[PDB]
């Protein structure tokens, strides 16, 4: 019975729906400069972004310079501009039924809007857990 | 009430000793505030189904008025590669020569005429004087995108680069140099990335050991 | 409550979005607050700046008027705070600030949503995420600071009184290597030993910084508190 | 190394008399300030030249720990063109 899509025996067991950062709408330019005489190409180049529909700001930069050695300097360590992701904390008081609360690198479908999230988001996954297992005052007294 | 609890750069007189302070202190001022505005349990209950305050002040003497700066970060150094030039239309007899500059303008100079006068005297520099400069052309892509100026930064002399305590081989033009910028308005010259004389054969045909000069 | 002779305490918050081109838009055109949905706000003042936190509550899921503000990082937000107290006579205090940060949104639920937004004075919170590093030639400092300052639909900065920053310099080395340009705004300002002054106009809100190398009547002609 | 005339590893226990400005001793010390330091032979030289540090030169000295000083750079000359780089182009080695 490994089920998906948050069948509503699970919403009986929740406490918080904590967001961390959602996908943004504006990035910052990162012009990439190799400061060198005797490299007969462009020096200034923008770093590339893997997604569209995100506009830059106006005239604000992060000039990432590159240090210069005695060696003929290479190219280019092509990193990318870190786009923001999507993180939800969900504090449940016990283990969740009817889900896969075991770390797979899989997909989990989305139909219910009982997360905060956004409505234009497809499948999710789980990347962590935390476990605070204490001892109540009931089980302590007879076992002390 | 009845005060100026709004930051002015003014004076506030002192007659009452109801501060701790000292009795020999004249006028004061206010330099900060803090504001903790919470929500009490009264206003919370009807607005959950459907305030409290604490304010501090910083007061200093008026005679000790100094500007206040937050914490900042002292910067580090980045490396710039650059050429050396003399002029812009160079003859082929004088292609690799050297020229010294006075005063952040393209003007000839000498090691002489500066020579702090324990040195006049003979021809011997102590302490490797400033105010003698090198024309250094830098790649144009570190100026602003509006600047219609040909990029040349002047820098002082380490005379002890192509040399020893006896040789005088100053930096000719058309060489390539690592330059640190160790602070604001202080650049330095460190290493050489250049030559003029190399054995272009396969280290079995020849064994060159030479000095080109002049 | 349980105070005397405080009659009333009403505090307001005005929230606008700030676009791509650093102008203003309208969402009363804003998300005003009230009979407080605010749990907790913290503000400290200085001669130069303002910091602190803000927490408040809203409801509910979902409305399009609430989407663009608090569900995305990296969109700048004006926060016009007015505090008005009556006792007898009235006295007012007013704050203007911009808060946006990458990689940080705090929202809680359990249909009541929580939020947490920070504060900086608008020269800080804009120039923090701005790191140029280049060389200038033959340019004085007040020629430099206005070359990087692209904000006139928001506020202005007043550098007309110093007459030390306008000394020309032949070689300039602007350097933000591991650091912030707003630090460079303060570090080289320290080595010229000047003043900053954050200043609000209560009627109406127009922030204008002031840089004067001494303390004179001319600044005190412009901290004339609009009260009696 | 005995053996020919070739140093390996740039031996210690050979020292240079270095006079230092008197204002870094204590104010009671009636001793003429001279600190001895080991040799970097590879300063005025290469792997072939032997031009040891003569007197009357000026040197940056680090003190990297307790009882370990080092010699790094030269701030001195003996031969310079004292004319205006249009009258002469000197390229010389004074010696001896």
């Amino acid at each position: 019975d490994l089920k998906d899509k948050l069948s509503p025996y699970d919403i009986s067991c929740f406490k918080k729906q904590i967001l961390i950062s959602n996908k943004s709408n504006f990035y910052v330019k990162e012009k990439n400069i190799c400061p060198d005489v005797t490299l007969n190409t462009q020096r200034k180049e923008d770093r590339k972004i893997s997604d569209t529909l995100v506009k830059p700001f106006s005239s604000i930069l992060k000039d990432n310079l590159q240090s210069v050695e005695y060696i003929q300097s290479n190219n280019d360590d092509k990193q990318e501009i870190i786009t923001t992701g999507f993180e939800i904390l969900l504090t449940s008081r016990n283990t969740l039924p009817f889900l896969d609360t075991e770390i797979t690198l899989s997909k989990l479908d989305n139909d219910q809007n009982y997360l905060l999230g956004a409505t234009d988001i497809k499948s999710l996954y789980i990347s962590q857990r935390k476990l605070l297992f204490k001892r109540s005052k009931y089980c302590s007294k007879q076992l002390y | 009430p009845f005060l100026d609890t709004e930051i002015t750069l003014s004076k506030l007189d002192n007659d009452q000793n109801y501060l701790l302070g000292a009795t020999d202190i004249k006028s004061l001022y206010i330099s900060q505030r803090k504001l903790l505005f919470k929500r009490s349990k009264y206003c919370s209950k009807q607005l959950y189904e459907n305030h409290d305050n604490s304010i501090t002040y910083k007061i200093k003497d008026y005679s000790n008025l100094t500007p206040e700066y937050p914490k900042y970060k002292s910067f580090s150094n980045f490396y710039i590669n650059g050429r050396i030039t003399i002029g812009e239309n160079v003859n082929n007899d004088s292609k690799k020569a050297y020229k010294f500059f006075k005063n952040h303008k393209p003007e000839e100079s000498s090691i002489a005429e500066f020579q702090e006068n324990g040195e006049k005297g003979t021809s011997a520099i102590l302490n490797s004087k400033a105010d003698i400069l090198y024309a250094i052309e830098i790649a144009k892509e570190m100026l602003s995108d509006k600047s219609s100026d040909k990029p040349i930064i002047y820098l002082p002399l380490k005379v002890n680069i192509n040399s020893a305590n006896n040789q005088f081989i100053p930096l000719r033009n058309d060489d390539i140099i690592l330059i640190e910028i160790q602070s604001f308005t202080k650049g330095e010259i460190i290493e050489l990335i250049s030559n003029s004389a190399i054995s272009t054969k396969k280290a079995q045909q020849q064994l060159l050991q030479r000095q080109l000069l002049g | 409550g349980y105070n005397n002779v405080l009659q009333k305490q009403e505090i307001t918050i005005n929230i606008k979005p700030i676009n791509k081109n650093f102008e203003l838009e309208d969402i009363h055109n804003s998300l005003t607050l009230k009979n407080p949905h605010i749990e907790k706000l913290e503000v400290c003042e200085n001669i130069y700046g303002i910091n602190g936190w803000l927490t408040f509550d809203l409801a509910y899921i979902n409305n399009h008027k609430d989407f663009n503000f608090l569900l995305s990082p990296n969109q700048p937000i004006l926060l016009d705070i007015q505090i008005n107290d009556s006792f007898h006579h009235k006295r007012t205090t007013r704050f203007i600030a911009i808060g946006f940060n990458s990689n940080s949104i705090d929202i809680h639920e359990n249909g009541v949503k929580k939020f947490k937004i920070q504060f900086h004075d608008p020269l800080k919170a804009l120039w923090t995420k701005h790191k140029p590093s280049y060389i200038a030639l033959n340019k004085s400092l007040d020629d430099i600071f206005k070359d990087n300052f692209f904000f006139d639909s928001l506020f202005s900065l007043d550098t007309n009184k110093s007459n030390n920053l306008k000394i020309r310099i032949p070689q300039a080395f602007i350097s933000t290597v591991n650091r912030n340009f707003y630090d460079f705004f303060i570090q080289q300002l320290e080595q010229n030993k000047c003043y900053l002054k954050y200043f609000c106009d209560k009627k109406s809100g127009k922030v204008s910084y002031h840089v004067v190398d001494q303390v004179d009547n001319d600044l005190q002609r412009n901290i004339v508190n609009s009260d009696e």
